[PDB]
RNA sequence: ACUGAACUCCUCACACCCAAUUGGACCAAUCUAUCACCCUAUAGAAGAACUAAUGUUAGUAUAAGUAACAUGAAAACAUUCU
């Protein structure tokens, strides 16, 4: 297995130099052999990706997946260790930079089919993983208009060359 | 130039502005509990002087910061955006409660003061623009006025349907840019030294710090843009969502100079009004 | 510099805890500067452990930063005068003198103020509580 | 039928990552500005419920120790009266379900 | 199709789909209160409103004991329907229930609803309240009523 | 294959023929063992071709390390920076002597697909052509059916 | 597990490439890395450069002030290249202006002055330098070293040139390493200008000529988002100069800064720098 | 007329386009001798090389989050009702 989002929280950056960006505080955490699909738990991710803390805790605190209340719990968690451990002024000034579903360790069990022959079921297991990122949440990429997308066409037609020649 | 006097002005509120922050060095851990009905009992430990309501809300949670208009320290409005000064108790007012009155007030105050920016700026060069004052005028009148006095070149010129439409895009521009209400508490002679040009801003401040005990000032800012407030202001410019210059009356009795009465309303993005009630709104916001 | 091996050796196992454990995932640039009035010992008692409480009224620089190098508590530069009591104990037969316990006055002026600000959350209440 | 080839990795994402299939997300979501709990604007505030439930629950109790046995729906009204409140004029004639709580603030 | 389908479809079929309401309408009846999916208390609120009707029409009348008889599973309600909740709503001619939405229920999130009849001595119900009208927006319109009111 | 390799064009370092040839090779380094089959071609060239090489290419610096890491090299660095590090283990003597030649006469510039077999700077003399070269012109500039 | 050892070192080998690729060591100054002699270094820098420099003088071209404080600060707990690279600068500036001169006698002073400025600025000497591997031979403070560090350096050893083999052999050297520097490039690529066209009125002044008249010559789809204007500008109903643009004001624009192209004697089409 | 091949010419280089079969030059890794003692060399050996046997075992996919499965109702969780 791998155990790589744990340590994440443990690295210490060098002091930074007053004249320097003040480093928004990242927080990893992560429940792992969630009783549930990796495929289900990933649309709740999804859903909560680049979204406030508060934001995700609305939006998962009305969900009807099972997997909302352990991503909400999983929220909380990294809520509480932000504010105690990793010095974040604000609860609620937390965004989800990354929110993913990963497999877990799964058992085989048999199910019986209708001729003396069966198949083998997955007892599934999934890991949920969340970075939070200190900060308001980062605006939504604007949606290309139809100035910049013809910049971009014009761009294309600049940079033709004349090919296989001198 | 307009220009250069904007310039100035700006300088000497962000000298005003380091040197109050300079008067308040350090950090003071002031108390400031939370005695809203929601979350009672919270305390927040807040710097002297550098913390604000804003940052009271920001440690609650992202409802009270979007939603809180005004804060009750100590049972007096202040502006989200005004560094706390010492240990108190705080209550967070939106547009919804019970009795929203100072939060309605406070948002009429602001609209007026986007108005007046906007009409600072709208003239042409050529043409002089003075800003007597923003008339203090109930919410249920229908409109928040401005009162400015135009160039006798103007005096006889009226606003037309489009050059109202053009101010209510620059307004919309200004929401657009979402600027935050900056407050600043300054006694009267640096207010007048910022002021010293508009004689009616002048005259203004002279009256406020003869109401008050002392002779402490409301100076308010949202960008370039510096206005003696009767009150405390919303937070920010992206708090209104409906908002338009609906008309120009030119007050009756004007022997001296023309004082022409910019009649606008707005309605924030917490209170959106449906299309059809918003032009009645808009019909009834022209008187 | 987490020299944890040789704090191990320089103060006792009942203060390495309070040593060592906030001070965890967090730079400090604590430093020294020429101390105030000589250090001298206050008094001493005693299978037998030895116990000597020395005054000190020194001066001292702290920098405690964050996971993220950005400074939390107390200017790098500008030091501060310290009064500490510090308890030592020894192992009576190859022990030395460590680092046992700081004894903190209750007249003690305050702390230096952290930079941050801090929200305390008042009495939870249940369904069928109320507020008073 | 089976399937006549394996389905690749990148129609499958295309397919289980279309909108239709992503989870929308719910705008309707508010704050209960009574006690400032999460609420979906149509649904009673959730913790609001739970109060009304486990207070509910409590005079139900009361009732059926009062009543003692199935069967004995009483014939005349009830009124719930919590500690130091006394039946009023209109509360005669009704049978009371006394609280050993004192009266809810948002019990009327 | 189903144009013009005005019953759900629930239980085993129409006589269980009667027997379900009615085990919720005694329910309602016995505790002035229930939790129930959101589509079966829809569907027994009307129910509902006809017992309340029929229990105005009177203890002694034949048809209402009848009706009272066969939808109220515990014979002990039909004197409570007939003296506590017939007379509570004498005055009123309709709208006797109150039914809200409930958050879903845990069990298989399920949409839930509570149904009471209305004058209950249970605690009230979390019910939505509209907007001040202190708010801005009320007070314009309420600018807007005195001006039409005094101009027309 | 082209497709699944990166490729750039024909170039020199600094115009290199343009004034004076610079031979862009500056350093070798021969990390060589003194036991070791593998080496053995390496020494007979430390022995019998190296100070020749180094007396003809008096511009570049010729290092023996006589204690190599992994295998006898020799490490090739040029003038622009790049650095082509070549393994002489088990070659002849006459192996090693070409491919130092060959890395002596070579530019630093990586050996990758060449797009044009030819560079040139200024392609046009006579004015590169663009659709109104060989279009004659009309009285007035009046385009096709103009009315004017 | 399977019995050997040469799998798994190549197996070594591989990461430990991968790892210097995803986290590549700081850059290091070639004098700290193996297999390096300073000495053997500076005179295979003469030899490669055809150039018979004096040694000592070299040698002082190559080390800078800054790494003068650094040794003497180390050394708490040397002649710069000062004067040589004062000497070098000039008589580059000089002999540059000699060659562009003598090249482009119709070049006006300011546009020389702008080529050479070109020619010794930051950016051509640093990668002159970079790839003639001064960099590697220069003491400095800090490394990577600095550009202007760079520039002062390589112009310290065009005075220890210049000290040593003398004035004609220098020009060889400049003409053979910033000369070239030019080549392919444009005269406004090299020396930035504004409103080419005031410039060249300006110019036609100087000449007693009248403002040369903008005329559109040809043009293509007007009305369209990709337009084609040819604008010539001229002089008495004789054409100057015609240029293509998207816009009527670029074409003119451009067709001006052709026209000072041909004034200036610096066409495209020019005759070739002479080696 | 031009176009038109791996034909032919041209610059350079050449052992470098058949099935079964056959001849030959090399060679990965492993072990042994002796080296090297760094990751190799010369030899001697051999369970000495896998894009293919509805191959064996294990993992994980696809079909597919699909087919399918399950808890009578309310409630004071005492109880009552269908
Ligand atoms: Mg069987
Ligand atoms: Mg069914
Ligand atoms: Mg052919
Ligand atoms: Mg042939
Ligand atoms: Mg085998
Ligand atoms: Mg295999
Ligand atoms: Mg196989
Ligand atoms: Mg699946
Ligand atoms: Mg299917
Ligand atoms: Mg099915
Ligand atoms: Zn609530």
């Amino acid at each position: 297995i791998s155990r790589k989002w744990e340590k994440k929280n443990k690295i210490v950056y060098p002091p930074q130099l007053p004249g320097e960006p003040r480093r928004p505080a990242e927080i990893y955490h992560c429940r792992r052999q969630i009783k549930y699909s990796k495929d289900k738990m990933w649309y709740l991710a999804k859903l909560i990706r680049g979204m406030s803390i508060d934001q995700a805790l609305a939006q998962l605190e009305f969900n009807d997946k099972k997997g909302a209340k352990i991503i909400k719990e999983v929220l909380l968690e990294a809520q509480d260790m932000a504010v105690r451990d990793h010095n974040v002024e604000f609860r609620s000034n937390l965004y989800i930079a990354e929110s993913t579903s990963g497999r877990g360790q799964c058992l085989k069990r048999i199910r019986y089919h209708g001729r003396g022959r069966f198949g083998i079921m997955e007892k599934v297991y999934c890991h949920y993983f969340v970075k939070l990122v200190e900060g308001p949440p980062p605006p939504p990429e604007p949606p290309k208009t139809a100035v910049a997308h013809a910049k971009e066409y014009i761009q294309q037609l600049r940079s033709r060359t004349i090919v296989h020649t001198l | 130039s307009p220009t250069e006097l904007t310039e100035m002005r700006n300088d000497l509120f962000n000298k005003e502005k380091a040197r109050q922050l300079s008067l308040t060095p350090r950090t003071e851990k002031i108390e400031v509990k939370h005695v809203g009905k929601t979350d009672p009992g919270t305390v927040f430990v807040m710097n002297k002087n550098i913390s604000t309501p804003y940052s009271c809300a920001m440690h609650l949670s992202e409802w009270y910061c979007r939603k809180s208009i005004l804060a009750l320290v100590d049972g007096q409005p202040w502006d989200m955006y005004k560094p706390l000064t010492k240990s108190c108790e705080i209550k967070f007012l939106t547009f919804k409660d019970c009795d929203p009155g100072e939060v309605n007030k406070a948002y009429w105050r602001s609209c007026a003061m986007m108005m007046g920016c906007v009409i600072e700026r709208a003239f042409k060069d050529e043409y002089m623009v003075n800003l007597v004052r923003a008339p203090e005028v109930p919410v249920i009148s229908g409109a928040f006025c401005y009162d400015v006095v135009l160039d006798s070149k103007l005096d006889e010129w009226m606003p037309t349907k489009e050059n109202l439409r053009s101010f209510t895009k620059d307004a919309h521009a200004l929401i657009y840019k979402d600027l935050p209400f900056e407050t600043l508490e300054v006694e009267a002679k640096v207010a007048l030294e910022i002021f010293q040009h508009s004689k009616y801003k002048v005259d203004f401040i002279e009256e406020k710090a003869s109401q008050n005990p002392e002779r402490i000032v409301k100076l308010h800012r949202i960008g370039d843009f510096i206005d003696v407030s009767e009150g405390p202001l919303i937070p920010r410019t992206s708090i209104c969502f409906q908002y338009e210059v609906s008309a120009v009356h030119n007050l009756q009795p004007t022997q001296p100079s023309l004082i022409r009465r910019f009649q606008g309303v707005s309605l924030p993005v917490h209170l959106r009004a449906h299309f059809t009630i918003w032009d009645k709104l808009l019909e009834r916001s022209r008187k | 510099n987490s020299d944890h091996d040789r704090l191990h050796t320089l103060v006792t196992e009942h203060c390495f805890p309070d040593m060592t454990w906030d001070i965890k995932y967090k730079t400090v640039r604590w430093s020294f500067v020429e101390s105030l009035e000589p250090s001298h010992v206050v008094q001493v008692r005693c299978n037998v452990y030895g116990q000597i409480t020395v005054r000190m009224h020194t001066r001292q620089t702290l920098a405690i930063y964050d996971r993220f190098g950005r400074l939390m508590y107390g200017q790098e530069d500008v030091p501060k005068d310290v009064l500490e009591y510090v308890v030592f104990e020894k192992q009576l037969p190859y022990g030395s003198w460590r680092m046992h316990t700081k004894i903190v006055p209750p007249w003690a002026p305050p702390k230096q103020p952290i930079l941050k600000t801090v929200m305390i959350p008042g009495p939870q209440l249940k369904p069928e509580e109320e507020y008073e | 039928a089976a399937p006549k080839n394996r389905r690749t990795i990148e129609v499958n994402r295309c397919r289980r990552r279309n909108p239709q299939k992503l989870i929308k997300v719910k705008n309707n979501i508010d704050v209960c500005p009574e006690c400032g709990h999460l609420k979906q604007k149509h649904v009673l505030c959730a913790y609001c419920y739970e109060k009304v439930c486990k207070e509910t629950a409590e005079i139900r109790r009361q009732i059926g120790k009062q009543e003692g046995g199935p069967f004995k729906a009483p014939t005349i009204e009830t009124v719930v009266l919590y500690t130091g409140e006394t039946p009023s004029e209109q509360d005669q004639g009704k049978r009371i379900i006394e609280r050993d709580r004192k009266r809810p603030s948002w019990f009327t | 199709i189903s144009h013009g389908r005005v019953f759900r479809r629930m239980g085993l079929g129409p006589e269980s789909r009667i027997h379900l309401l009615r085990n919720l309408l005694t329910g309602l009846v016995r505790h002035e209160r229930i939790e129930a999916p959101w589509a079966r208390v829809d569907e027994m609120r009307g129910y509902a409103e006809k017992l309340i009707d029929y229990g105005k029409l009177g203890d002694t009348n034949e048809r209402a004991m009848r009706m009272a008889d066969f939808w109220l599973t515990e014979k002990d309600l039909i004197p409570k329907l007939f003296q506590v909740l017939a007379p509570r709503y004498k005055d009123q001619t309709g709208g006797y229930t109150r039914m809200l939405q409930i958050p879903n229920r845990s069990l298989d999130r399920a949409k839930m609803a509570v149904i009471e009849y209305k004058g209950n001595c249970l605690p009230p119900l979390p019910l939505p309240r509209r907007d001040s009208h202190l708010t801005l927006l009320n007070q314009l319109l309420q600018g807007l009523r005195q001006d039409l009111r005094q101009s027309q | 294959t082209a497709r699944g390799t990166p490729s750039r064009f024909l170039a020199s370092v600094l115009h290199n023929g343009l004034g004076r040839y610079v031979q862009q090779l500056q350093r070798l380094s021969f990390s060589v063992s003194r036991d070791g089959a593998s080496s053995r071609g390496a020494r007979e060239f430390v022995e019998r071709e190296v100070i020749d090489f180094a007396r003809r290419n008096p511009g570049v610096v010729i290092y023996v390390n006589s204690r190599p890491c992994c295998v006898p090299r020799v490490v090739a660095e040029y003038l622009n920076g790049a650095v082509r590090e070549e393994s002489i283990h088990c070659k002849s003597v006459e192996e090693i002597s070409t491919l130092v030649q060959k890395l002596a006469d070579q530019s630093g510039l990586d050996v990758i697909r060449i797009r044009k077999p030819f560079h040139t700077d200024n392609p046009s003399i006579q004015g590169q052509w663009h659709p109104f070269t060989n279009k004659p012109t009309t009285f007035r500039g009046l385009r096709p059916r103009e009315v004017q | 597990v399977k019995k050997g050892f040469r799998a798994a070192f190549r197996f070594q080998k591989e990461l430990e490439r991968q790892r210097l690729l995803r986290c590549p060591p700081p850059p290091v100054r070639r004098s700290e890395k193996p297999n390096w002699d300073y000495h053997a270094e500076i005179q295979a820098f003469g030899h490669r450069l055809q150039e018979n420099f004096s040694l000592d003088l070299l040698k002082t071209a190559f080390v800078n002030s800054c790494y003068i404080k650094s040794e003497e600060a180390k050394r708490q707990q040397l002649k710069s290249n000062q004067e040589l690279s004062e000497q070098g600068t000039s008589f580059s500036q000089t002999c540059l202006t000699q060659f562009l001169e003598d090249e482009y006698p119709d070049m006006p002073t300011e546009g020389i002055k702008n080529l050479v400025d070109f020619l010794t600025g930051e950016e051509v000497v640093c990668h002159v330098a970079r790839n003639l591997a001064v960099e590697q031979l220069t003491l400095s403070e800090e490394f990577p070293v600095p550009p202007a560090v760079l520039q002062q350096t390589f112009f310290a050893v065009i005075g220890a040139l210049l000290q040593s083999s003398g004035p004609e052999r220098t020009a060889l050297f400049i003409r053979d390493f910033l000369i070239t520097q030019m080549t392919g490039k444009e005269l406004f690529e090299m020396w930035k200008i504004i409103n080419p066209m005031g410039l060249l009125v300006e110019e036609l002044k100087k000449r007693n000529v009248s403002a040369p008249e903008s005329r559109l010559t040809r043009q293509s789809g007007g009305t369209t988002a990709l337009p084609l204007y040819f604008v010539g500008l001229y002089c008495d109903k004789k054409l100057i100069a015609e240029g293509p643009g998207e816009t009527v004001l670029v074409a003119e624009e451009e067709a001006a800064r052709v026209a000072l192209r041909k004034l200036y004697g610096f066409t495209e089409n020019r005759r070739p720098w002479n080696y």
